[PDB]
């Protein structure tokens, strides 16, 4: 029964910082990847970032790294994106994205697309709204 | 009109990288293959003699794929209307299992022979402009490597003019046997490892973009 729990988010503002965080459940521990994506309204989704609970390994958009930081704690099985510095320009409505199929990063790339409800899951929205 | 570079099943990290070093460990088997090096010379001086794992060790790195239609970004060559096909939309970024039956190699190219499904063949186009005589879907593929100048969808013309051969019967029986396959050989450098078990690997149905 996959379902992602995600939370953590809300209003901020411009330097300020949040967290956002989900739950996944319905998936094994080392075959799925797990990372956000923020779709500003009126504008395509870009992926935040990525963990992948086989590799550890994580991905970053160029303009969230070092400001954003994602975790997974795989017993758990809940990610974290860790996000700092926010500024305005980072409001969208983000969604966690589990990869079943390929516990990679590889389709959070932004040179594919992955429909996260064949073997994933998208979640539905943790809204951030960075403010002045 | 979100159309790609080119629709295609773009397999995992993980399979991707199973389909390789199965794909060089063929390369070096069939290197080291006796009968091989027999037709070593249909294949200056023997400085390297042969390396097969160097000899189309040039290979676009990433995500192995076994494109469906290419499209350019918008309609090049009827690519929006694949694009329009709802099998095609219902089927973007979906998941999708292909099956390598055979691995192979030539002079020019090496790769990977897909055996796509009813479901996966309805994606497949039939718009191009040694098919003769095949089935659809003969010219699904994965490029493995292409050795320098070879440099067109190359492997997949070199797959089905392969499959000709085995058509009329050209196969040649077992020249040979590698593990985890059997060995045949029909012309220049026209090998082929006809896997005993079939490497069936993960992908999915998405579409390039860069």
């Amino acid at each position: 029964e996959v379902q992602l729990l995600e939370s953590g988010g809300g209003s901020v503002q411009a330097g300020g910082s949040l967290r956002l965080s989900c739950a996944a459940s319905g998936f094994t521990v080392g075959d799925y990847a797990i990372g956000w994506f923020r779709q500003a309204p009126g504008q395509q989704r870009e992926a935040v970032a990525c963990i992948s609970t086989d590799d550890g390994d994580t991905y970053y958009a160029d303009s969230v790294k070092g400001r954003f930081t994602i975790s997974s704690d795989n017993a758990k099985k809940t990610a974290y994106l860790e996000m700092n510095n926010l500024k305005p320009e980072d409001t969208a409505v983000y969604h966690c994205a589990v990869d079943g199929w390929d516990s990679s990063c590889t389709f959070y790339s932004p040179s594919y697309y992955r429909d996260f409800s064949d073997h994933g899951a998208w979640g539905q929205g943790t809204q951030v709204t960075v403010s002045s | 009109d979100f159309l790609p570079l080119y629709f295609g099943w773009f397999l995992t990290k993980k399979s991707s990288e199973t389909l390789r070093k199965a794909g060089q460990v063929f390369l070096e088997e069939l290197g080291n293959h006796k009968a091989f090096k027999k037709e070593l010379r249909h294949f200056d001086e023997p400085k390297e003699k042969l390396e097969l794992v160097s000899y189309f060790g040039k290979r676009p790195p990433g995500v192995l794929h076994c494109t469906t239609k290419f499209c350019d970004y918008g309609k090049a060559a009827g690519a929006e209307e694949y694009a329009q096909q709802e099998v095609v939309k219902r089927s973007y970024g979906k998941a999708f299992k292909l099956s390598i039956s055979a691995l192979f190699v030539t002079p020019k190219t090496a790769g990977a022979q897909v055996v796509l499904t009813d479901q996966e063949l309805q994606l497949w186009p039939s718009d191009l402009d040694a098919s003769e005589g095949l089935p659809p879907g003969s010219r699904a593929h994965v490029t493995l490597g292409c050795a320098a100048d070879v440099q067109p969808v190359q492997t997949g013309l070199d797959l089905l003019d392969i499959l000709q051969q085995v058509k009329g019967g050209s196969q040649g029986e077992a020249v040979g046997e590698l593990p985890r396959g059997k060995l045949y050989s029909l012309g220049k450098g026209r090998w082929m490892l006809s896997l005993t078990k079939k490497m069936e690997v993960k992908a999915i149905f998405t579409g390039y973009y860069g």
